[PDB]
């Protein structure tokens, strides 16, 4: 949901911030008996009962909204 | 003389006693090793059962 209210270049902090919560599951794994972290993930994401899930949705959405209308390509540094 | 055989009889007593409560010692740890195993159980059962759940919702 954080990610959802912000721009398409917090991509990297999602990504940072999941892989904290992989890392907290790993470590309580070693004493309690929790769903596996793709199981959670996928809950979280709405992305079991329907095919996309909301990331995708929202990386979508992003594009489209503000993405193509307002960033400018660089050729050389890419 | 009756105090001879009254010592002996009390010391019957006292290994039949001893026997007893050997008995129950081992009934409260058998029934705590029980409960242990029956938790770890019930949790693996538990741990199956939303797997199986979140798989068919999957698959459906």
């Amino acid at each position: 949901g954080r990610f959802e209210s912000e721009d398409l270049t917090s991509i990297v902090e999602l990504d940072g911030l999941l892989e904290i919560n992989r890392m907290t599951h790993k470590l309580l794994s070693r004493y309690l008996t929790l769903d596996g972290f793709d199981a959670m993930f996928r809950e979280a994401n709405h992305n079991v009962s329907a095919p996309y899930g909301r990331i995708t949705l929202h990386v979508f959405w992003e594009l489209n909204y503000d993405f193509l209308p307002n960033y400018c390509y660089n050729g050389s540094t890419n | 003389r009756e105090i001879h055989q009254d010592w002996a009889n009390r010391e019957y007593i006292e290994i039949i006693t001893s026997s007893i409560k050997k008995i129950a010692d081992f009934l409260n740890s058998f029934d705590m090793s029980c409960r242990s195993r029956l938790a770890t159980l019930n949790e693996k059962l538990t741990a199956l059962e939303r797997r199986i759940e979140y798989i068919e919702a999957r698959v459906t």
